């Protein structure tokens, strides 16, 4: 009942943003095929692999 | 080599499922966003102008 | 020597059948994974977006 | 009907990994020609063969 | 002559597997590139135009 | 379930390499006809033969 001052689309935007990171990470992992691609993952695994 | 490959080399079986996961959630949330943005004009309709 | 061979030296006849069985189950599981993963978008379609 | 947090593909994936061990063991068994390849199989047979 | 053979003359047994690796990775990469670049039109879907 | 980096074909390659030595030794033995053609074999036998 308000003019864009308290609209509930913001929570949907936030949820889409949260799932965007998962989507990008999944696509990148499909592309590379490696479980760890950078330091954002478990750094210990990267060090052990190296 | 076999031991090292267990830490790297992400299992594609779970990754394709997670890909479909993320895609479907993203587009469903997009449609829900559109539906939510389709809500405000009820007050304009009640304005009768 | 022939006694020793009777403990080692797996019979190829059973192992080839096991090989084919394993390959069939593997690709069957791949196909079932794909088909099952293609299910969730029924809710997406229901959402009408 | 749930939002993708209880997908049944997990069972299929688990079964695929269960059959992966059998597949790898079968291929290795074909390659070697020897029933015993390591201690993972019947160790007593390996010791007796040695 | 055998000595010189041990330096040059790469083993084909490793190279066939390396070729299979390279070809499979290239196919998977091109397919995932297509799957990635077919995503952006969700913003067009949001616009409802 | 991974791309040829956990490939079990490495075991096949290893076994091929192990049997290659036996195959080459057998061919060389047929060609020469003598058990001891170098000191790879029992050096004591070679000394006694000399």
């Amino acid at each position: 009942q308000v003019i864009n001052t308290n609209s509930l689309s913001l929570i949907t935007q936030n949820n889409i943003n949260k799932n965007q990171s998962a989507l990008s990470s999944s696509i990148e992992r499909l592309s590379s095929g490696l479980r760890i691609n950078s330091a954002k993952d478990d750094a210990a695994g990267q060090a052990i692999a190296n | 080599s076999e031991a090292q490959s267990r830490i790297q080399d992400a299992d594609y079986a779970t990754e394709v499922s997670n890909m479909s996961k993320a895609q479907i959630i993203q587009q469903a949330g997009n449609s829900v966003l559109a539906k939510a943005n389709q809500v405000p004009q009820q007050v304009l309709s009640l304005l009768q102008g």
